[PDB]
């Protein structure tokens, strides 16, 4: 893992991953990070903005899941 | 791969700085990936083609064939 797209990402352009500023990043990323290993790695893959629109479905999921995660249901929620 | 998957893997990739090893990794990347999809959906039984498709993709023998 790496955050330097992190510089690219806080761009907020758009909730999409865009052409050149991901290549700007991957590009930084070998600058920063021997190409040696990124010449043979299967791929770099970028992460996708969480938009709201993904938020809408994450926060469903994680409640769900942090709920699940408390120990027993003796109590837990309705969540309404 | 006739001249045309040669030349998609060369001019896609031929960095001068790349080293071969990313034109091996971008046929992984490229087709053979999806090969390995096609396989698993069974669009590839047996048998396999090379087709090109400007941008790139991979053909099937969608009858499981």
């Amino acid at each position: 893992t790496s955050n330097l797209g992190a510089e690219f990402i806080n761009s907020q352009q758009g909730s999409k991953i865009q052409e050149s500023t991901k290549n700007l990043v991957m590009g930084a990323v070998r600058q920063h990070f021997r190409p040696e290993f990124l010449n043979r790695i299967s791929s770099i893959v970028i992460f996708n903005k969480l938009s709201r629109k993904a938020i809408h479905k994450i926060v469903d999921i994680r409640l769900k899941e942090i709920e699940e995660r408390f120990e027993q249901n003796d109590k837990h929620y309705k969540l309404n | 791969l006739t001249q045309e998957a040669k030349d998609f893997l060369a001019k896609y990739g031929y960095s001068d700085d790349m080293g071969a090893r990313p034109l091996n990794r971008l046929i992984q990347n490229e087709i053979l990936n999806k090969l390995a999809l096609r396989i698993l959906k069974n669009e590839i039984k047996d048998k396999e083609t090379v087709n090109v498709v400007l941008e790139e993709c991979l053909e099937v023998l969608p009858n499981h064939e």
